[PDB]
C-alpha cells in the first residue's frame, strides 16, 4: 500500500555539512513571504515521504545503506579486527611473533 | 521579488505528489481492466476523479505566475504545460450541460439499434453482427440497406447535439483565446522556442495540402485498378466514367479497404505468406512469441526489458472468472513499472501486435529520464510510428527465414512480392485521402466559413472530389454522416492518424538508410544492425524534452514531414499499375450517381 514511514528532506535554504543530521521541521519558505507555520503561495513542507511498492522498479525500490566511518583520533586503537594466526610447530629452529 | 527560482520548488512539489498519486490510480486502472469485476471499479473510480481533484489546483495554481519572462526553455515548458485550465474557462452553467450532452452523445453513439423493415424485432448494434452483415459479404442490398438504417437511426439524433457542441467548443477556445477550435487540435504540432525551428498553426493546414498533391496519381491509379475489379466483379454496377460507391469500398465510412482485399487479388496463385501451421508445429506458445520479439529489439541495440514486466503484468489466458480485457495496450504507471495487457495467440497478426507493443513499452521507457510531466512523446503520431516500424520490419520474408520460421530454399519472386505490397497498400494508402477529408471537413465546419445549411452536401462534394466515391443514396441536410463516427463526437483528433504515416515510411527509409541494404524498401530490414539502434534511441530518449522540429533531425536528412518515401515503397506496384490500367480510363467525374 506504499510504505509512507520512510522521509527525506526535499526543501532547505542551504546544503548539509558532513557528517551532519538536520531534523528541522520548519516549514519551508521558496517566497518572500513569511509564513506563520503553514503552507502557501510560496511555502511547502521540507519533509516527504516516500511511497514504495514492491511493484517499483529497480533505482525506486526501499535500499538498506550503511556507512562505516573511521575515525583515527591520536587515542590509542580500539577498533581492530581480524587477528589471524598460523598453528603451533615446535621442536624445529623457526621464528615466531608471540 | 523572483519569480524563476520559486517556480522550481512549485514544480518539484506538485511533481513529487503527481508520480506516485498517478502510479496509484494507474494500477487502480489496471487492477479494474486485469479483474473484470465490481471490487475494482468504484476504487478506480475513487482514484480518478481524484486526481482530477488534484489536477484542478495546480491548474489553479498556475495562474499566478506570470509566464512571460522565465528564460528557462523545459521550466517555461512545464510551466505552460501546467497553465493549460482546461474546461474550467467557461460558465459553471454550461459546462455543465456541455459535460450531459458529451456524456449522452457517447450513449447514444455506442446504443445504435437497427431493425430489418421485414424482421423489426431484430435489432444490431455496432458490435459484430451488423458489422458483420457486410464485413464479409457479396451483395448489393443489404450492403446499402444497412448503410441507410445506420446513417438515418444513428446519424440523424447526432446531428442537433453537434450542433450546439460545435459552437459552444468555439466559444470555449475564444475563451482560451482561440478563433477556432482547430488551432486547438493544432496547438501540439506548434512551437514558440529555438529560432529556425518555428512552426505556426496555420502552417499544418497549407502543409497538408503541400504534402497530399504528390500522391494523387498513385491513388488515381489505385482507385482505377480497384474499380476494374469491381467490374469484374460486380457486373454494370459501377460506371467507369464514374467511381465506385461507399458501401462497397469494405467499411461503412472506408476507412480500411481491408476486406476488398479478397475480391481484389492480382495473382490468387501465389498464396500469401503463412507460417501459423509451421509454428502450430514448431510448438510456438506465447511465451515464444514473446522471446522471439525481444531478438528483434535487442539485436538492433535496444536494452532488455526489465524484470516485473513478465511478472506483474497479465500475459495470456485470462480464462475463468477472473476476466480481463484482451485489447492489446502498453501501460506505463510510472516509478519503474511497465505492463502489457493483451490476449496472445499462434498467429502471425499476433506477433505483429506484440512487436507493436514492445516497441510502444520500448518508446515509452526511453523518456523515462524525463520528469512526469514530460515522458510524452513530441505528437501523437510518434509513438504509433515506433510502434509500426517494428511491425513493418518484422514483415519481411528474410526475417521470417532467419528465425528459423521459413524455408530456408524459399523462391519468393515478383508476384507474391506485388501481392503482398497490394495487400499491405489497402491498408495504409487507401486510408489518407479520407482521413485528409474528415479532418479538412472538420477543421472548416470548426471555422464556420461554411452555413449552418451547407454541411452534407459540401462534406460529399469534397468527398467524391478527393476521395473519388458518390452517394449511394441522395443526402439531405437533415443527416449527417461525419456524427456517425468514433472520432467526431468522443473529442479526438483524427490528424494523429495521418502525419503518422508520413512519418513512418520516411522512418524506415531512414532506418533502410541505416541498415545497409540495396533494393526495395519493403524487403530492407533493420534487424541485425546496431548502427541503427542509436540513431533510431535519438527520437526515443527525448520525448516532450525537445520539439517535433527539432526531433526529425537525428534520423532523417530533412526536419519537414515531406512524404518522400510513400511512391518509392510501392515502386514495383506502382510500375505493374502502370503496364495494367491502361484500358481503363483514370480519375472520376462528379455528375454520374448510383440513384440517377
Amino acid at each position: 500500500g506504499g510504505n509512507y514511514n520512510y522521509l527525506y528532506r526535499l526543501f532547505r535554504k542551504s546544503n548539509l555539512k558532513p557528517f551532519e543530521r538536520d531534523i528541522s521541521t520548519e516549514i519551508y519558505q521558496a517566497g518572500s513571504t513569511p509564513c506563520n507555520g503553514v503552507k502557501g503561495f510560496n511555502c511547502y513542507f521540507p519533509l516527504q515521504s516516500y511511497g514504495f511498492q514492491p511493484t517499483y522498479g529497480v533505482g525506486y525500490q526501499p535500499y538498506r545503506v550503511v556507512v562505516l566511518s573511521f575515525e583515527l583520533l591520536h587515542a590509542p586503537a580500539t577498533v581492530c579486527g581480524p587477528k589471524k594466526s598460523t598453528n603451533l610447530v615446535k621442536n624445529k629452529c623457526v621464528n615466531f611473533n608471540f | 521579488s523572483t519569480i524563476e527560482e520559486q517556480a522550481k520548488t512549485f514544480l518539484d512539489k506538485f511533481n513529487h505528489e503527481a508520480e506516485d498519486l498517478f502510479y496509484q490510480s494507474s494500477l487502480a486502472s489496471w487492477n479494474y481492466n486485469t479483474n473484470i469485476t465490481e471490487e475494482n471499479v468504484q476504487n478506480m473510480n475513487n482514484a480518478g476523479d481524484k486526481w482530477s481533484a488534484f489536477l484542478k489546483e495546480q491548474s489553479t495554481l498556475a495562474q499566478m505566475y506570470p509566464l512571460q519572462e522565465i528564460q528557462n526553455l523545459t521550466v517555461k515548458l512545464q510551466l505552460q504545460a501546467l497553465q493549460q485550465n482546461g474546461s474550467s474557462v467557461l460558465s459553471e452553467d454550461k459546462s455543465k450541460r456541455l459535460n450531459t450532452i458529451l456524456n449522452t452523445m457517447s450513449t447514444i453513439y455506442s446504443t445504435g439499434k437497427v431493425c430489418n423493415p421485414d424482421n423489426p424485432q431484430e435489432c444490431l448494434l455496432l458490435e459484430p453482427g451488423l458489422n458483420e452483415i457486410m464485413a464479409n459479404s457479396l451483395d448489393y442490398n443489404e450492403r446499402l440497406w444497412a448503410w441507410e438504417s445506420w446513417r438515418s437511426e444513428v446519424g440523424k439524433q447526432l446531428r442537433p447535439l453537434y450542433e450546439e457542441y460545435v459552437v459552444l467548443k468555439n466559444e470555449m477556445a475564444r475563451a482560451n483565446h482561440y478563433e477556432d477550435y482547430g488551432d486547438y487540435w493544432r496547438g501540439d504540432y506548434e512551437v514558440n522556442g529555438v529560432d529556425g525551428y518555428d512552426y505556426s498553426r496555420g502552417q499544418l493546414i497549407e502543409d497538408v495540402e503541400h504534402t497530399f498533391e504528390e500522391i494523387k496519381p498513385l491513388y488515381e491509379h489505385l482507385h482505377a485498378y480497384v474499380r476494374a475489379k469491381l467490374m469484374n466483379a460486380y457486373p454494370s454496377y459501377i460506371s467507369p466514367i464514374g467511381c465506385l460507391p461507399a458501401h462497397l469500398l469494405g467499411d461503412m465510412w472506408g476507412r480500411f479497404w481491408t476486406n476488398l482485399y479478397s475480391l481484389t487479388v492480382p495473382f490468387g496463385q501465389k498464396p500469401n505468406i503463412d507460417v501459423t501451421d509451421a509454428m502450430v508445429d514448431q510448438a510456438w506458445d506465447a511465451q515464444r512469441i514473446f522471446k522471439e520479439a525481444e531478438k528483434f529489439f535487442v539485436s538492433v541495440g535496444l536494452p532488455n526489458m526489465t524484470q516485473g514486466f513478465w511478472e506483474n503484468s497479465m500475459l495470456t489466458d485470462p480464462g475463468n472468472v477472473q476476466k480481463a480485457v484482451c485489447h492489446p495496450t502498453a501501460w506505463d504507471l510510472g516509478k519503474g513499472d511497465f505492463r502489457i495487457l493483451m490476449c496472445t495467440k499462434v498467429t502471425m497478426d499476433d506477433f505483429l501486435t506484440a512487436h507493436h507493443e514492445m516497441g510502444h513499452i520500448q518508446y515509452d521507457m526511453a523518456y523515462a529520464a524525463q520528469p512526469f510531466l514530460l515522458r510524452n512523446g513530441a505528437n501523437e503520431g510518434f509513438h504509433e510510428a515506433v510502434g509500426e516500424i517494428m511491425s513493418l520490419s518484422a514483415a519481411t520474408p528474410k526475417h521470417l527465414k532467419s528465425i528459423g520460421l521459413l524455408s530456408p530454399d524459399f523462391q519468393e519472386d515478383n508476384e507474391t512480392e506485388i501481392n503482398f505490397l497490394l495487400k499491405q497498400a489497402l491498408t495504409i494508402v487507401g486510408t489518407l485521402p479520407f482521413t485528409y477529408m474528415l479532418e479538412k471537413w472538420r477543421w472548416m465546419v470548426f471555422k464556420g466559413e461554411i452555413p449552418k445549411d451547407q454541411w452534407m452536401k459540401k462534406w460529399w462534394e469534397m468527398k467524391r472530389e478527393i476521395v473519388g466515391v458518390v452517394e449511394p443514396v441522395p443526402h439531405d441536410e437533415t443527416y449527417c454522416d461525419p456524427a456517425s463516427l468514433f472520432h467526431v463526437s468522443n473529442d479526438y483528433s483524427f490528424i494523429r492518424y495521418y502525419t503518422r504515416t508520413l512519418y513512418q515510411f520516411q522512418f524506415q527509409e531512414a532506418l533502410c538508410q541505416a541498415a545497409k541494404h540495396e533494393g526495395p524498401l519493403h524487403k530492407c530490414d533493420i534487424s541485425n544492425s546496431t548502427e541503427a539502434g542509436q540513431k533510431l534511441f535519438n527520437m526515443l530518449r527525448l520525448g516532450k524534452s525537445e520539439p517535433w522540429t527539432l526531433a526529425l533531425e537525428n534520423v532523417v536528412g530533412a526536419k519537414n514531414m515531406n512524404v518522400r518515401p510513400l511512391l518509392n515503397y510501392f515502386e514495383p506496384l506502382f510500375t505493374w499499375l502502370k503496364d495494367q490500367n491502361k484500358n481503363s480510363f483514370v480519375g472520376w467525374s462528379t455528375d454520374w450517381s448510383p440513384y440517377a
